């Protein structure tokens, strides 16, 4: 992980939307950016001090400052929403490459809309079967990407968890789902477990117990 | 006129090996670098390695995740790259492209050759990692309660748990009901199995009267798994 990107921005319609990828290594070389939409080879945008292939809109301009590479839209249109990543060295003297975490850039077609979030507790049935499935369903967010965390009374529970892609329901918002498994005592042994949706840096959370 | 095509991706067992290859046309294959680039499910793309020209002795590079499992190899005579991969891992599952690859310098402002850059790509080819066999749902209700309730609306559903291959589909009251029905995207588990949800937004007034039953299909086991859900 030595190239870090936010994993989501926004960006309205002829607005200017810089994303930046930081490392250590991007101090001393330039970085490639690659746009990636759902079911699409990755295309390379820009790369080195100033060059953009032929066919690349030239909107997309690459930056550097420090350890900082950026992509800067100016003028976001609608077919620029799209997943974003730098490539560049992982460390002075190597001769791997990295890619940077990705960016999902939405590109704004409504104002956005905050999350709804139910947290369905193991069924009496599954707990019967061995297991226990927390579902943290959520619905209705504008754009398209949340972060989720689980907890356990009050304290972060990073295993067991499985998170679904945001997609479009019939009624074209988002929905996404996630996970925490546990065992059954697992779940009966805590006061109560918690599923905390974040979406555009506040946050909605519901919580269950045995 | 630069295209690639990865082929060769399906299902591998945890242990097991799979060559992939990736077929080359529209440009100078012999002395073009080439490299190969993942991508897991919902996760970012992942660098692999890369395969250098004659004049760098044909040297091969690997990410530190692959390093001793996956064997980079080309055959120039027939335009094509291959990516051996040895001791698959459940991690290994993913989207697999390979790209023709620059290495970029600028004589004029002094910058010596540096980071690599992937200029053309190729749509990529799946690989699944699961030690699974045909395996069919289980099913279990996500039951309306008051915490799946808001004012006069509930939500209600069904888990499909540990099932393989895909697709498993559901349906509500056979097909009869599909406002506010949204099934969700499978996951893959770290076991190798899928699970998936659906959930059903109704009246809550229409809880104590109307029947919700979700009707889990999976071919593949040649499963079919009504659950009629209700509070609990």
């Amino acid at each position: 992980s030595e190239l870090t990107q936010d994993p989501a921005v926004s960006v309205a319609l002829k607005q200017t939307v810089t994303i930046t990828c930081r490392g250590d290594s991007l101090r001393s070389f330039y970085a490639s950016w690659y746009q990636k939409k759902p079911g699409q080879a990755p295309v390379l945008l820009f790369y080195g001090k100033n060059n953009r292939p032929s066919g690349i809109p030239d909107r997309f301009s690459g930056s550097a400052s420090g350890n900082r590479a950026s992509l800067t839209i100016t003028g976001a249109q609608a077919e620029d929403e799209a997943d974003y990543y730098c490539s560049s060295r992982d460390k002075s003297g190597s001769r791997l490459s990295v890619f940077g975490g990705g960016t999902k850039l939405t590109v704004l077609s409504q104002p956005k809309a905050a999350p709804s979030v139910t947290l369905f507790p193991p069924s009496s049935e599954e707990l019967q079967a061995n297991k226990a499935t927390l579902v943290c369903l959520i619905s209705d967010f504008y754009p398209g990407a949340v972060t989720v965390a689980w907890k356990a009374d009050s304290s972060p529970v990073k295993a067991g968890v499985e998170t679904t892609t945001p997609s479009k329901q019939s009624n074209n918002k988002y929905a996404a789902s996630s996970y925490l498994s546990l065992t059954p005592e697992q779940w009966k042994s805590h006061r109560s477990y918690s599923c905390q949706v974040t979406h555009e840096g506040s946050t909605v959370e519901k919580t269950v117990a045995p | 006129e630069v295209r690639l095509v990865e082929s060769g991706g399906g299902l591998v067992k945890p242990g097991g090996s799979l060559r992939l290859s990736c077929s080359a046309s529209g440009f100078d294959f012999d002395n073009a670098w080439m490299t190969w680039v993942r991508q897991p499910p919902g996760k970012g793309l992942e660098w692999v390695g890369r395969i250098t020209g004659p004049g760098e002795g044909w040297s091969v590079d690997y990410a530190e995740s692959v390093k001793g499992r996956f064997t980079i190899s080309r055959d120039n005579t027939k335009n094509t790259l291959y990516l051996e991969m040895n001791n698959v891992r459940t991690e290994d599952t993913g989207y697999y492209f390979c790209a023709r690859t620059g290495k970029y310098y600028d004589f004029w402002s002094g910058y010596p050759p540096g980071e690599e850059y992937f200029q053309d790509w190729g749509q990529g080819t799946l690989v699944i990692v699961s030690s699974a066999s045909t395996k069919g749902p289980s099913v279990f209700p996500l039951a309306p309660s008051s915490k799946s309730t808001s004012g006069g609306t509930a939500a209600l559903g069904c888990l499909v748990k540990d099932y393989f291959p895909e697709p498993v589909t559901v349906s509500w009251n056979s097909g009869a009901l599909t406002s506010g029905v949204h099934t969700f995207p499978a996951v893959l588990q770290s076991s190798g199995l899928y699970s998936l949800s659906s959930v059903v937004t109704v009246p809550s007034s229409s809880l104590g009267t109307q029947t919700y039953i979700c009707n889990v299909n999976h071919k593949p086991s040649n499963t079919k798994v009504d659950k009629k859900v209700e509070p609990k």
